[PDB]
């Protein structure tokens, strides 16, 4: 939901 | 490094207006959304606002405490974040971080502005090298879950910020193994085995609720 990329 | 590189505070009336600009280097800027949040004695950290990507139509989040003074924006092509500051308030007085990446790696230097729901930490610790020792991050809605997203982030002298461990408990690229991140007892935790002389400073959660973050007092971790 946030900014879950690596 | 991943340089992120902040300029435009200083020493501002109320009422009065004010651009804060981040400038990153050593990361794909664009494919990740950008944060501020703001330190004060009066309790930070605190997050004000965060943007989304070219594919998100930029989309925009802010805390109520700012919402309809302040603007963030961002420039790709020159990998800049921007911080429109408008009728500025004494309350708005501290120091601001741009800050994201998983989902809070990196942090700029900060940038000092001076005008003129719960989340629980433990205040302090004590620790001494060699010793396992273990923070603790409630939140007053109830169990923290993955869903909540924790991160911990470290605070060095002087208002130097380094981001540890996002998404509950994965650790940001270079995190010295002894750190590590878990969910205990409904409460987030990171955990230090074997903690360093160098590791005495202070350690802030956050938790993430639908669309925005709620930080942590902070623990002050000593380590004799």
């Amino acid at each position: 939901a946030p900014d879950t990329r690596p | 490094q991943v340089q992120l590189q902040e300029s435009g505070g200083g020493l501002v009336q109320p009422g009065g207006s004010m651009k804060l600009s981040c400038v990153a280097s050593g990361f794909t800027f664009s494919n990740y959304w950008m944060n501020w949040v703001r330190q004060s004695p009066e309790k930070g950290l605190e997050w004000v606002a965060e943007i989304r990507l070219k594919s998100n139509n930029y989309a925009t989040h802010y805390a109520e405490s700012v919402k309809g003074r302040f603007t963030i924006s961002r420039d790709d092509s020159k990998s800049s974040v921007y911080l429109q500051m408008n009728n500025l308030r004494a309350e708005d007085t501290g120091i601001y971080y741009c800050t994201g990446v998983g989902q809070f790696a990196y942090w700029g230097q900060g940038t000092t502005v001076t005008v003129s729901i719960v989340v629980t930490q433990e205040s302090a610790l004590t620790t001494s090298p060699g010793e396992t020792v273990t923070l603790t991050c409630r939140s007053s809605t109830g169990a923290v879950t993955t869903s909540n997203y924790a991160n911990w982030v470290q605070e060095k002298p002087d208002h130097l910020f380094t981001g540890l461990i996002g998404g509950t408990n994965n650790r940001a690229p270079g995190v010295p193994a002894r750190f590590s991140g878990s969910l205990i007892g409904d409460k987030a935790a990171l955990t230090i085995t074997g903690a360093q002389t160098e590791d005495e400073a202070i350690y802030f959660c956050a938790l993430w609720y639908s669309n925005h973050w709620v930080f942590g007092g902070g623990t002050k971790l000593t380590v004799l």
